[PDB]
Formats: C-alpha cells, sequence, structure tokens
C-alpha cells in the first residue's frame, strides 16, 4: 500500500461458475441447437 | 527514535530477536516497531484512502 | 492431479504482473542522483532554494 490499489472484478467466481454449468447443460442435453 | 513515518498502531504479536529495533517485508517498507521505552513490537498501517 | 506445472501460461502471467509491481515499488528507494531518496530528510536538513 503506497498509493496503489486493487479492484475485484465484476463477476465473482459463482457467476462465473453458474455459466460454465449452464453452456455445459445445454451442450449435454440440447446438442447445439441452443446456440 | 529517528524513523518517522505516517500511519495508525496497533499491537502486534511478532517476536524480535532481542536486538533489532522494526522490521519490513518486501521492497523495505517498514511495518513493525519497538517502543524504546516498554520494549513491545507496535504494528504499522497506513491511514485509509481512495 | 499429480503432474504439477501443467498450468505453465496463467501462473507466467501472475509472476509478470507481481514481478513489475516489484520492481516499480522498489525503485522508490534510488537517489538519481540527489543527496538522498528520501524526501523528509532532504525537507528537514537543507536550503528550500
Ligand atoms: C523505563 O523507565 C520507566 C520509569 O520507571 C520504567 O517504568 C516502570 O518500570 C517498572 C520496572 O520495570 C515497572 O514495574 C513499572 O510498571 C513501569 N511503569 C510504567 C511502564 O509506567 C520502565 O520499566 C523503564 N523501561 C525499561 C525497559 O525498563
Amino acid at each position: 500500500f503506497n498509493g496503489l490499489t486493487v479492484l475485484p472484478p465484476l463477476l465473482t467466481d459463482e457467476m462465473i461458475a453458474q455459466y460454465t454449468s449452464a453452456l455445459l447443460a445445454g451442450t449435454i442435453t440440447s446438442g447445439w441447437t441452443f446456440g | 527514535n529517528g524513523l518517522t513515518g505516517t500511519g495508525v498502531l496497533t499491537e502486534s504479536n511478532k517476536k524480535f530477536l532481542p536486538f533489532q529495533q522494526f522490521g519490513r517485508d518486501i521492497a523495505d517498507t517498514t511495518d513493525a516497531v519497538r517502543d524504546p521505552q516498554t520494549l513491545e513490537i507496535l504494528d504499522i498501517t497506513p491511514c485509509s484512502f481512495g | 492431479s499429480s503432474t504439477a506445472s501443467a498450468l505453465g501460461k496463467l501462473q507466467d502471467v501472475v509472476n509478470q504482473n507481481a514481478q513489475a509491481l516489484n520492481t516499480l515499488v522498489k525503485q522508490l528507494s534510488s537517489n538519481f542522483g540527489a543527496i538522498s531518496s528520501v524526501l523528509n530528510d532532504i525537507l528537514s536538513r537543507l536550503d528550500p532554494p
């Protein structure tokens, strides 16, 4: 801490995991149609 | 004792070896001191900003 | 699980950023030709002009 700061990312890790889970479920149930 | 700086001081649980006077961690920034009267280790943190 | 050093790229990015910050903050202790590297001392030890 000498005048320098670190800002947190807007998306937390839980949300990123949720996106990955949604993508995986979509591709595992609907094929490529959901794209 | 001649070492000057601004911040907020709290109690600390570090254990100085009986001859050091202060401490630094990385890039040579002082973090702890020893008051020459009570002979206890105090911890320094910068005043808040943003 | 077993083999290590499989994630070299992300570790490299982190190390590069940390090293850049470290060298930047360490550069604060150089005279650059002046008489001292601390500003309070030169304030309190010498004539303003
Ligand atoms: C510095 O001198 C002061 C003046 O007496 C000491 O303060 C007292 O010291 C006695 C003996 O250790 C303690 O029982 C008291 O509680 C102290 N009073 C305080 C701190 O208000 C002090 O101990 C001396 N410093 C050192 C390192 O010996």
